[PDB]
């Protein structure tokens, strides 16, 4: 009635994946073999786990996402992790040999190899679904299928349903910490063919993660076990109206022309609260107010680019839990107020309040503290076309220099995809450029 | 009989009704199963022109189900009184309008009407002379509007005779829930303008000022909210159900509340309004209600009457008192605020009394007058959709519809032109 499904994609981005899985799995509290701890009672007025948890005709409920990445290893350690009674062979597709990071490669290269068996899994899937909104598909612009093969991906995707929404979770290069040099390839060539393959999706940073790990999870030494925690929370909360009772239970296609309200520059911030330590969880009581307040905290931004530099267009501060519409109403009476917030003003206020009823379940061995209430601020703002802009300059001298190109130009893309890419940036500059002008008179 | 229907919509509205259905099983102390559990007949004797009696003495509602998400479906599916239904009505969607309203009233509004308008019909032979019938949902969306738009244009044609009185959500100056509400807003309100036959207003934060400030109270929900209205919304066909020494229904009201068709958006006040320690400050007189009746705090809706002027104003009793004192204060407040009581209309202010107030209160008060002061709410509304559609946002997502802007102008210098009518009223003499 109400599916989406997820795609899994780059080193990174499985592994956001896998914790992902196994946090729904966790807060459905079905067992990792596949079964409920206890029989399901026959009810009604609204869908449950139906959604991603597939049912059986027995206690075998496996999700409904995908595996794709031609960098084996590491998706084996699902098929040996203890989840191997969780999920299902058929939901998993590798590829050998990844990409060495040529974008090119498992987009052109490799691309070539396993698309048909993916097409064919999907059409397994969404043929065993029925409404089925979207499309979840995560992906890395570093593990580099995540970035090539993913290009194709929706490529043709969106090509074959369309009319699904496409729900983008892939990771940005970090500002100034990064993986390889080639990101700027990656990216860009990614990018251009990435808008109009896309819908919308958002931009999670990995500086972030560790700075506000460190210092609001109180996090000494973190890795992508917490990362792939925490982003695992964010996208917990984004989809709940889906899953659980509450008061405006928002959708992703609602959110769609009109969290992005011009069609190009649809993407955004997230900046998830309250992530707190056990010994702040006490010595504290986290107001509605402190998440609210708390929730616009540039330097609580979750992707690093400065709200702050930016203006913001919309913000969906969907809430987990014993949430009053009337608290969150002044608080963003209070949002109004902020003198240093500054607003697509031509979309004087865009907000759409979600406020579900369930406050937050934890991930034992996690580091975050338990809560009442949760936010996601998927916001859009001016601000993060700078650091695109630093993606385009650094890439601009790089791609000058013709570094590296002999690989690229080794695997089947021409130069006019390189200089036209950058004229698509280019566009996209003019547009964070425009939309953010201030209508006359 | 004079019998009527209900019809909802609207993220909110298809759960105020719920609350509402429920208000009035209350007053009819049926059980939840579908019987009578009361001690008068007089529950009984005009319980149809709501309710129908089912073979066994099912009892059951003449409501009918909008929506596009099976959710709310469930939701009040798993309602208390849930049982008190008929499974038939529980018309949904698949979809869910996403509020953009041309979704939901073109493309889902296409989609899912004829079922609808099917079984509505079905229930219009079910009613012998039928007095109307219930809409619900908010004017800033497509949850409810998306479709109710089209249910007011079909049913409106269908039933030419019938009354359509109509309340829907209207987003607040101050909060604004989504930016596309100017635009749903707009298109759908010229089509209000002219196919809806009463309309009253439903903000948010008056009722939040109601909850906190005059009733004390520092949670606020919905239920509570719709607890709030579905009061006044079931005063409203008091006499309609029960006797009255001064009765008026909706024909009697809005022929006597409107000078012009155009003026069927009033504004409402109901009470008494206390929290548990009042009582014990102060007690009720038809004197006391009336110093509530023309209380501002009380005007649950954008406008004010202490900056507009009361084109009419009109009070629902329903208690057991003496006339002798109600149009005492009724002339009397006439006077005591003249200037805010429009001139031309000799005696604007009109009278009602039903023998029984509301169930657990002795006497019943009930304000839906009408002054011109909405102007300002229909400016901003307006204005803001100015400033975006200067700007085209989220246009894309409108288009992607596949409308016109040029619908967009047509309700636009139309809600403009209704203002701007409203302003010569205001001001004339
Ligand atoms: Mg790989």
């Amino acid at each position: 009635m109400r599916e989406v499904i997820s795609i899994h994609v780059g080193q990174g981005g499985i592994q956001v994946g896998n914790a992902c899985w196994e946090l729904f799995c966790l807060e459905h509290g079905i067992q990792p073999d596949g079964q409920m701890p206890s029989d399901k009672t026959i009810g009604g007025g609204d869908d449950a786990f139906n959604t991603f948890f597939s049912e059986t005709g027995a206690g075998k409920h496996v999700p409904r996402a995908v595996f794709l990445d031609l960098e084996p290893t590491v998706i084996d350690e699902v098929r040996t992790g203890t989840y191997r009674q969780l999920f299902h062979p058929e939901q998993l597709i590798s590829g050998k040999e990844d990409a060495a990071n040529n974008f090119a490669r498992g987009h052109y290269t490799i691309g070539k190899e396993i698309v048909d068996l993916c097409l064919d899994r999907i059409r397994k899937l969404a043929d065993n679904c029925t409404g089925l909104q979207g499309f979840l598909v995560f992906n890395s612009v570093g593990g580099g299928t995540g970035s090539g093969l993913g290009s194709l991906l929706l490529e043709r995707l969106s090509v074959d349903y369309g009319k699904k929404s496409k729900l983008g979770f892939t990771i940005y290069p970090s500002p100034q910490v990064s993986t390889a040099v080639v990101e700027p390839y990656n990216s860009i060539l990614s990018t251009h063919s990435l808008l109009e393959h896309t819908d919308v999706a958002v931009m999670l940073d990995n500086e972030a993660i560790y700075d506000i790990c460190r210092r609001n999870l109180d996090i000494e030494r973190p890795t992508y076990t917490n990362l792939n925690r925490l982003i695992a929370q964010v996208i917990s909360s984004l989809t709940a109206s889906l899953r659980f009772d509450g008061a405006l239970n928002v959708d992703i296609t609602e959110f769609q022309t009109n969290l992005v309200p011009y069609p190009r520059i649809h993407f955004m911030l997230s900046s998830y609260a309250p992530i707190i330590s056990a010994e702040k969880a006490y010595h504290e009581q986290l107001s509605v107010a402190e998440i609210t307040n708390s929730a616009f905290e540039p330097a609580n931004m979750m992707a690093k680019c400065d709200p702050r530099h930016g203006k913001y267009m919309a913000c969906s501060m969907m809430y987990r839990g014993d949430v009053v519409p009337k608290d969150v109403n002044a608080s963003i009476a209070t949002i109004k107020t902020k003198r240093t917030i500054q607003f697509v003003d031509w979309c004087p206020t865009g907000f759409k309040v979600g406020i579900n009823y369930q406050p937050p379940t934890v991930v034992p061995g996690g580091d975050l503290a338990k809560v009442m209430r949760a936010v996601c601020m998927i916001s859009n703002s001016t601000a993060i076309a700078e650091v695109f802009s630093r993606l385009d300059h650094k890439f601009d001298l790089m791609y000058a220099k013709r570094a590296f190109v002999h690989w690229y130009v080794g695997e089947g893309m021409e130069e006019g995809e390189f200089s036209e890419a950058r004229e698509d940036l280019a566009a996209l500059e003019k547009d964070y450029e425009e939309v953010g002008i201030e209508t006359a008179e | 009989m004079r019998e009527i229907v209900h019809i909802q919509g609207g993220q909110c509205g298809n759960q105020i009704g719920a609350k509402f259905w429920e208000v009035i099983s209350d007053e009819h102390g049926i059980d939840p199963t579908g019987t009578y559990h009361g001690d008068s007949d007089l529950q009984l004797e005009r319980i149809n022109v709501y309710y129908n009696e089912a073979t066994g003495g099912r009892y059951v509602p003449r409501a009918i189900l909008m929506d596009l998400e099976p959710g709310t479906m469930d939701s009040v599916r798993a309602g208390p009184f849930g049982q008190l239904f008929r499974p038939d009505n529980f018309v949904f969607g698949q979809t869910g309008a996403g509020n953009n309203w041309a979704k939901g009233h073109y493309t889902e509004g296409a989609e899912l009407i004829d079922s609808v308008l099917d079984v509505v019909r079905k229930e219009a032979e079910g009613c012998d002379c039928l007095q109307g019938f219930q809409i619900t949902h908010s004017l800033g969306g497509g949850t409810g509007s998306g479709m109710g738009t089209l249910l007011i244009s079909k049913v409106r044609e269908e039933y030419p005779d019938r009354i359509m009185e109509t309340f829907s959500v209207v987003p607040s100056p101050k909060v604004s829930d989504t930016v596309v509400e100017p635009y749903n807003a707009t298109l759908s309100v010229h089509q209000l303008v002219e196919n809806a036959d009463e309309c009253m207003v439903i903000d948010n934060e008056a009722l939040y000022d109601i909850c906190f400030r005059t009733l004390k109270l520092t949670t606020p929900t919905y239920g509570d909210l719709n607890h709030l209205v579905s009061a006044a919304m079931s005063g409203v066909t008091c006499c309609l159900r029960f006797p009255g020494q001064l009765n008026s229904d909706l024909r009697k009201l809005a022929v006597n509340l409107i000078p012009f068709p155009r003026l069927h958006f009033f504004m409402i006040g109901f009470a008494p309004l206390t929290s548990r320690g009042s009582q014990q400050y102060r007690a009720l007189t038809v004197p006391e209600l009336t110093q509530q009746m023309f209380d501002a705090k009380n005007m649950m809706c954008a406008a004010d009457p202490r900056h507009g002027r009361y084109l009419t104003a009109s009070a629902l009793f329903r208690g057991r008192m003496s006339t002798k004192e109600v149009d005492e204060q009724m002339l009397n407040v006439q006077n005591k605020n003249s200037s805010y009581f429009v001139e031309w209309i000799p005696n604007n202010i009109k009278s009602s009394i039903c023998d029984i107030p509301p169930k657990g209160l002795k006497m019943a008060v009930t304000f839906v007058g009408n002054s011109t002061a909405i102007q300002e709410m229909f400016k901003r509304v307006a204005e803001q959709f100015t400033a975006m559609f200067r700007r085209k946002a989220f246009l894309h997502w409108y288009t992607g519809e596949g409308m016109d802007e040029m619908e967009f102008t047509e309700a636009e210098s139309n809600m403009n032109d209704l203002v701007s009518e409203y302003q010569q009223y205001q001001d004339a003499t």
